[PDB]
């Protein structure tokens, strides 16, 4: 029982460590959505800045 | 005696005799076509210039036009005589009633009271709303605002204040919708007739069809009404339909009134022209103005400067959020961001705050579990933590609430639950002694004897 | 006579037009009288007719228009030599210490052009500072300069005192002390310890306080360097601390907007690259004699990145980055190991000696990161009986670095320690051999030479 215990264990981690990197790889692309968000928002508002501050 | 000289979108020039050149603030005169249009003065440049904004359509004007000038600011009626009726921005009838029979008129550009009028009440009001008077409770004669993005409940919200403050309240009541739907102002003022309220209520209406000079200027009309009936010695009830309407007005004239730009665009006098409205809507000594303010936020962004600016100026602040009415969970409102001066030991007892303080600090909890319970799954959480969860989830549910306004959208019938009747509910599953009842015996029910029973139902 | 007029004056910022025969240069200084009171303008900007446009290097208050301006046809210009050691001054070299007249021989413009990629000389002579972690694990030379980088509260200023300490202490050399933009209580505690310490007769100091408009933090780098270059020609080898490159580059920023240049990256002048390399490169070492430099850069929200520390770093020869969570656990110089680098630190200039004494902590340290989280998880029974050796040798070694300073002493009451390289290398040489593996690690915290660690042993 010990060593059939064991093995389910390690068949276990193996699956719930495949769930946790889909988790993780379905993340970075929420992650890069705002990334892009906000290096537009910072480019426009630098520009802005300086173009509306001449004359 | 003046002549125009320049019409840019909403501004124009008016050029004067040297001597006769109006003070800032009066009011002028053009008849554009078959119609008559006031112009406020905004400025005085050199040489018997002065720039103006147009309150009415700026279209149809040409240059040399002669324009009156009249030797008073903008006057509006005020007293009981404008009680139970709709007024444009000029102080004009605009149902179509006949004049209204006032006795008084005043200037909608006022000084705010003075320091050493004001006055301090703690007298708690109770409103039949679980979540903002168990996190966020307000007092008579103090000022609340109401937070949020587009379409998450800020106007469901005021208008079930509405139903629970100003129809069990006696004095007098004013509401003024600044730069918002017409669709939804005329349903209110239906709403009122309809049940005979309406005499008690006054109304005045810049709604968003409008050119920029009727939402700039219609709250100082609202907050002119009120501030009457606040120095007769009434207490009065104020409700400000979109007061981020009134800065964004100020934004749209900015530019052409000559001003350099600020940080995101924004008026470099925001925060003036803000204070100076905010200051005067205050209770005072000898009368009494409580509040009730929506407050826009663009584009969700609770750092935008107009926000920011504004929640110094309020006692309560209610912060409604998208990502919870996208849930369906109603009142959508934040109580990590809700807050009120009145939330003390000393003003709501030891046994309200402390619930309150325990509630606040459950949610934050499982706030910092997201994340790892995104990644790895609710399964490596500690015993004690998935206990955690599943309490937070329970008061996440047990704070909405099904309001007597919402039944068009619901059906479920509105209930009204009572400060004693949630502080014990709260307390209640805070210690455990709900836990066997699943997370939807909670979701949308009036006190906890409605989510026991419910989950017989299931 | 003056033969000029101001024509507008907006903060900080006057206009002043001459007749056009006679229109000073950039950078020429003029001087008004602003009622009972010497002000002093130094010209940036040659705009249209006769028209000049300037920067007040005093408060600007009180100026009217129309008043007389009168033009010293030369830069701003300050004493040097050996009569400026033990004062204070300010970036116009007048004495802000109440000790009188200076008594300056000769007098220097602090406007001058660096030196020809011929003239200079390479030579790799280390520089001895007493510090043992600065010693070992960043070593400069004579003529290169050092970057103490960190955040706030770390120990910029006190190294640099420590440092200014063990030079005019123990090597007997000048130095000069550039205050760019500097707390005006921090001047005072460093004027206090420098002649409670006695070494005030070496040093020669200038405060630009925060508390002065933007021209006067931003000329006073330059004034500092013409000091250490007037102390160069006589053929010394001097020692030039500037207490905030962030100061120098804020200052500059806000010089820029006001003459209403349109701004760069972050709001960061356009012009920041080359003031940068302005200030830098004069700072080098001729064949007459030698400009050594240290440095302290704060960097703003810990992100190395932002162009204000960005552009220093192509100017360094080696940095020492300082960090808070080091000096919480106490053991101050808080300097990191690991990060801090060095371009002398390769083997044909310390010798194979140092070379490998270096690396060798540095891998000892890294595995002992490694360790950690070992430690942390199985508990430290489960580790080998070489990774026992290994943990507790990273930690005499993470003992050892620290010292104890002689400027620190008013904070802890401990008497300073001044350690040589020999005894350094020696000593980490070792602790890495297991020659000490019978003493507690305690023994070695705070204990400056190695030999004093047998000593606190008997005692504990
Ligand atoms: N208590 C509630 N029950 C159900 N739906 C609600 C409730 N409160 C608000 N809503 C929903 O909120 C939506 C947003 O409406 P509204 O409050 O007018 O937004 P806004 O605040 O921008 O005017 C409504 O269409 C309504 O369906
Ligand atoms: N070697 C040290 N010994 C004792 N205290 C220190 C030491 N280094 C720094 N400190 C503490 O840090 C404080 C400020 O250090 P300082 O070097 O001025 O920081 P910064 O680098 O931000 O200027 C000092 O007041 C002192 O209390
Ligand atoms: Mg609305
Ligand atoms: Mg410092």
């Amino acid at each position: 029982g010990v060593v059939e215990n064991l093995a389910s264990e390690q068949a276990a981690r193996m699956v719930a460590m495949k769930a946790a990197t889909d988790n993780g790889g379905s993340l970075i692309k929420e992650l890069q959505l705002v990334y892009n968000k906000a290096r537009q928002a910072s480019i426009t508002q630098e520009l802005t800045e300086i173009v509306s501050g001449a004359a | 005696t003046g002549k125009i000289v320049q019409v840019i979108g909403a501004v124009v020039d008016v050029e004067f005799p040297q001597d006769a050149v109006p003070r800032v603030y009066d009011a002028l005169e053009v008849q554009n076509g078959n119609e008559r249009l006031v112009l406020e003065v905004q400025q005085q440049l050199g040489g018997g210039i002065v720039r103006t904004i147009a309150m009415g359509s700026s279209d149809g004007l040409r240059r040399g036009l002669d324009v009156k000038d009249l030797e008073h600011p903008i006057e509006v009626p005020v007293g009981k005589a404008t009680l139970g009726r709709i007024m444009n921005v000029l102080g004009e009838p605009v149902d179509m009633k006949g004049e209204i029979g006032e006795e008084e008129r005043w200037a909608i550009h006022r000084a705010a009271p003075s320091y050493e009028e004001l006055s301090n009440s703690q007298e708690l009001l109770e409103t039949g709303i679980k979540v903002i008077d168990l996190m966020a409770p307000f007092a008579k004669g103090g000022k609340v605002g109401l937070f949020g993005g587009a379409g998450v409940g800020k106007t469901v919200n005021m208008m079930e204040l509405i139903r629970n403050i100003a129809i069990e309240h006696s004095g007098y009541s004013v509401f003024a919708g600044v730069g918002e739907r017409t669709r939804e102002g005329n349903d209110f003022y239906h709403e009122m007739t309809d049940s005979n309220v309406i005499d008690k209520v006054s109304l005045v209406y810049g709604q968003m069809n409008e050119p920029p000079g009727n939402r700039l200027r219609v709250a100082l009309t609202g907050l002119t009404m009120a501030e009457k009936f606040r120095d007769e010695g009434r207490d009065v009830l104020l409700f400000v339909d979109n007061i981020y309407r009134y800065t964004l007005a100020g934004t749209e004239v900015s530019a052409l009134l000559g001003r350099m730009p600020s940080a995101v665009g924004y008026q470099p006098t925001l925060a003036e022209e803000m204070g100076v409205l905010q200051e005067r809507i205050t209770s005072t000594k000898t009368g009494s103005i409580t509040s009730v303010q929506a407050v826009y936020v663009p584009a969700d962004d609770l750092t935008d400067p107009s926000p920011a600016t504004t929640f110094a100026h309020l006692d309560a602040t209610v912060v409604l959020s998208r990502q919870i009415a996208s849930l369906g969970i109603y009142p959508a409102v934040d109580p990590l961001d809700s807050t009120s001066r009145q939330l003390d030991p000393l003003v709501v007892g030891q046994e309200h705050y402390d619930t309150a303080r325990g509630v606040q600090s459950i949610l934050q909890r499982y706030q910092e579990l997201k994340d790892i319970i995104a990644i790895l799954g609710m399964d490596e959480l500690s015993e004690e933590d998935k206990l955690v969860v599943a309490r937070a989830r329970k008061i996440q549910r047990f704070l909405s609430q099904p309001f007597f306004v919402a039944e068009v959208f619901t059906g479920s019938p509105g209930k009204y639950v009572s400060l004693k009747d949630t502080i014990r509910g709260f307390k209640g599953i805070m210690e455990g002694e709900y836990d066997h009842l699943p997370e939807q015996a909670f979701y949308m029910v009036g006190s906890i004897e409605e989510a026991v029973e419910k989950a017989k139902k299931l």
